[PDB]
RNA sequence: CGCGACCUCAGAUCAGACGUGGCGACCCGCUGAAUUUAAGCAUAUUAGUCAGCGGAGGAGAAGAAACUAACCAGGAUUCCCUCAGUAACGGCGAGUGAACAGGGAAGAGCCCAGCGCCGAAUCCCCGCCCCGCGGCGGGGCGCGGGACAUGUGGCGUACGG
RNA sequence: CGAAGGGACGGGCGAUGGCCUCCGUUGCCCUCGGCCGAUCGAAAGGGAGUCGGGUUCAGAUCCCCGAAUCCGGAGUGGCG
């Protein structure tokens, strides 16, 4: 009184937990972004049945690292190419590296593309 | 000082006045834990004569050891080969229980160092230890003499070496005719002294 | 029949490779490793077998920071320090 | 089989990296004692550990 | 035209990443035509650029380094890269001022009885 | 039926630290066989050894007598030479087996609790002004927190104080 | 043989950052509470929603073309 166990239970009632506030940082500077833009995109192909995928399919198609997901392969062509993109298509290959199928807008194509990049 | 009346008050505990409260106090530690924290040494003048002094980073633990002898850990009772051997039952561990309570108490506080351990009573089934910790990395430790010898890495786990005050009675090292068996400072090291074949360059 | 014809019926792994020293006897129903032991802390090691320490110990993978530290041992593991520029 | 994980189908992809002939320019260098590839691998002769 | 390590370290962020990233554009050129057969002139000079990229980005890993090894120039508490390295054990051991800390009884005897020096003669 | 003081416990991604694992020739603590020998074999022997487990260090462990000795006495501990294949142990069978003194290699001693006096004299932390860094300390402060009379520091230890 | 829930629109005391008229948050107080056992375990069990035509030397219910569909998000409302 006025105090009531309405419970037969004894819980453990909740204290007061406090964000941290160190004296210093573990570590002096965050490391730095590695696989960067530029880490993304290797090397593109040149196969027959890459060139063949250029003309008829409207789409780009480059060797990206195995780290890199479809969002990091849209925004990395779209920085370090100035042009637009539809969707990606990846896979692993069995060499081990990831290719990745990058489909331009239907604004651009990618005949056009090519002449800058120099695959052609 | 008052020191002198405690150390004659706990060489009388068949008296009514301590069977009393080392059966009221070995009921309040059955009830707890084996691994247990005491705030403070119940014997505060049988910790302070093996080391002990209050201040900060000397902790106190509280050990639980199940007394007994040593049933040997075989299936069924079979020990093969040479019936010497056969024993099963009525075999004796080497080290005693507050060896091993000094042990268990340094195992599970691997950053602290074991310096020695006291009695608080027994039962018919458990054996109460409190066991001396030293936290070796407190300011207030390292900063001062005649304490800081166990800041050394070679006191590391000094409970497991056999290099407490009672892990090394059961060790057999000490001066006499008596302790012929350990003359070279243990018996492993006496042992392989007169077994070793001496061979000279000059036979 | 125990011969030719029960060795056909053997199609299912009983290991794999381990995460930890990476041979292949990571037993899967037991999910224990049967060459260094792990779900443990503490690493697979017997005397009993004197052939089978000298193929993991000290010396024979790459040793990537212990043969920098045999090679600041030399110089008092000195730090924060420049060769004396020009 | 199609179905296989990730770091087993890594694993097939280096041992197939090194299953290649030694280059033509290897067999001219100064002190060379090496001629073929002393551990080079078939799929139906010898199989792999995995 | 090469670059060098001391031609950098006066020159700051805002124009070594400038310098930075068109060497990385270089190297990705290089790498299309690597692919292309291209020409052994531009396949000899894809090291020239790879190591150019890790000579800039050495200048400013340490530019940036020695400018936290003075902002905490004198501080309580230092992060975990920038106090020194040297040996585990070496880092547990006592230091150089308490190692020769000695008890008041202890630099008594010192200063009544020191160990004197003395020859013998025959 | 509140407010407080403590005591005993608890929570936290609290502030700052520390332990884990490897190697393991040497070292310490445990655990611990059987082949073998006895012309069989069970005590014994192999052997407190192999295998198993834990913990270290550049050495470790031991170490300043609850000692040896019976002398006209020696004087920490470790190592070597000798004692000595001896005293002793043993189906007194096979086998096992030290130590003291002596000669050398090194050589070093010390500290508590207690008993006592000394307005806790002591210590830890965090801010602070002044000097260094390069294993982060001294000097001063703060009617600034805390440990602490359930005993910190100084003197003092069996050789007496 | 454990003080094993760190959650909850709401209620509200509010420190209050603002399109401070409020309105998205925020900490604590009063109020309510057993997925009562961390976690793992099925490419044949349970498990929302993709099909037709065309296309390659080798890939497709995955690529093109054409028709759909599910789940989640919509505070600044996207209109009825
Ligand atoms: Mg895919
Ligand atoms: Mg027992
Ligand atoms: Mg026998
Ligand atoms: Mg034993
Ligand atoms: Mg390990
Ligand atoms: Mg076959
Ligand atoms: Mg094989
Ligand atoms: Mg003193
Ligand atoms: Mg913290
Ligand atoms: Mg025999
Ligand atoms: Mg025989
Ligand atoms: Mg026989
Ligand atoms: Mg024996
Ligand atoms: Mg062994
Ligand atoms: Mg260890
Ligand atoms: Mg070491
Ligand atoms: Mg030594
Ligand atoms: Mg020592
Ligand atoms: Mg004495
Ligand atoms: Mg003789
Ligand atoms: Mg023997
Ligand atoms: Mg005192
Ligand atoms: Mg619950
Ligand atoms: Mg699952
Ligand atoms: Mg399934
Ligand atoms: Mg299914
Ligand atoms: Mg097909
Ligand atoms: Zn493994």
């Amino acid at each position: 009184k006025k105090k009531i166990r309405t419970s037969p239970t004894f819980r453990r009632p909740k204290t007061l937990r406090l964000r941290r506030q160190p004296k210093y940082p573990r570590k002096s500077a965050p490391r730095r972004n590695k696989l960067d833009h530029y880490a993304i995109i290797k090397f593109p192909l040149t196969t027959e049945s890459a060139m063949k995928k250029i003309e008829d399919n409207n789409t780009l198609v480059f060797i990206v690292d195995v780290k890199a997901n479809k969002h990091q392969i849209k925004q990395a062509v779209k920085k370090l190419y100035d042009i637009d993109v539809a969707k990606v298509n990846t896979l692993i290959r069995p060499d081990g590296e990831k290719k990745a199928y990058v489909r331009l807008a239907p604004d651009y194509d990618a005949l056009d593309v090519a002449n800058k990049i120099g695959i052609i | 000082g008052a020191y002198k009346y405690i150390q004659e008050l706990w060489r009388k505990k068949q008296s009514d006045v301590m069977r009393f409260l080392l059966r009221v106090r070995c009921w309040q530690y059955r009830q707890l834990s084996a691994l247990h924290r005491a705030p403070r040494p119940t014997r505060p003048d049988k910790a302070r004569r093996l080391g002990y002094k209050a201040k900060q980073g000397y902790v106190i633990y509280r050990i639980r050891v199940r007394r007994g002898g040593r049933k040997r850990p075989v299936p069924k009772g079979a020990t093969y080969g040479k019936p010497v051997h056969h024993g099963v039952n009525q075999l004796k561990f080497a080290r005693s229980l507050q060896s091993v309570a000094e042990e268990r108490a340094g195992r599970h506080c691997g950053a602290l160092r074991v310096l020695n351990s006291y009695w608080v009573g027994e039962d018919s089934t458990y054996k109460f230890f409190e066991v001396i910790l030293i936290d070796p990395f407190h300011k207030a430790i390292r900063r001062n003499p005649d304490t800081q010898w166990i800041t050394k890495p070679v006191h590391k786990h000094r409970e497991m070496r056999g290099l407490t005050s009672a892990g090394r009675k059961s060790r057999g090292l000490g001066k006499g005719h008596k302790f012929h068996h350990t003359i070279g400072g243990s018996r492993r090291a006496a042992w392989r002294r007169r077994n070793t074949l001496q061979l000279h360059r000059y036979r | 029949t125990k011969g030719t014809s029960s060795f056909g019926k053997r199609r299912n792994k009983t290991h794999t490779l381990c995460r930890r020293c990476g041979s292949k006897a990571y037993h899967l129903q037991k999910s224990t490793c049967g060459k260094c032991g792990y779900p443990a802390k503490r690493k697979r090691k017997y005397n009993w077998s004197a052939k089978a320490k000298r193929r993991n110990t000290t010396g024979t993978g790459r040793m990537r920071h212990l043969k920098i530290v045999y090679r600041r041992f030399r110089h008092g593991f000195r730090e924060g320090t420049t060769p004396k520029p020009k | 089989s199609s179905h296989k994980t990730f770091r087993i189908k890594r694993f097939l992809a280096k041992k197939q990296k090194q299953n290649r002939p030694i280059p033509q320019w290897i067999r001219m260098k100064t002190g060379n004692k090496i001629r073929y590839n002393s551990k080079r691998r078939h799929w139906r002769r010898t199989k792999l550990g995995l | 035209a090469k670059i060098k390590a001391r031609d950098l370290r006066g020159k700051k962020k805002e124009e070594l990443l400038k310098q930075l990233d068109d060497l990385k554009v270089e190297l990705s050129q290089l790498r299309v035509a690597k692919v292309t057969g291209g020409a052994a002139s531009k396949l000899s000079k894809i090291r020239v650029v790879r190591k150019s990229i890790a000579r800039v980005l050495t200048v400013i890993n340490q530019t940036q380094k020695e400018n936290l090894r003075k902002f905490y120039k004198g501080k309580k508490y230092k992060p975990l890269d920038l106090r020194p390295k040297k040996t585990r054990a070496m880092r547990r051991r006592l230091n150089k001022h308490e190692e020769n800390l000695k008890t008041k009884k202890q630099q008594r005897k010192e200063r009544l009885y020191p160990l004197r020096k003395y020859a013998v003669k025959a």
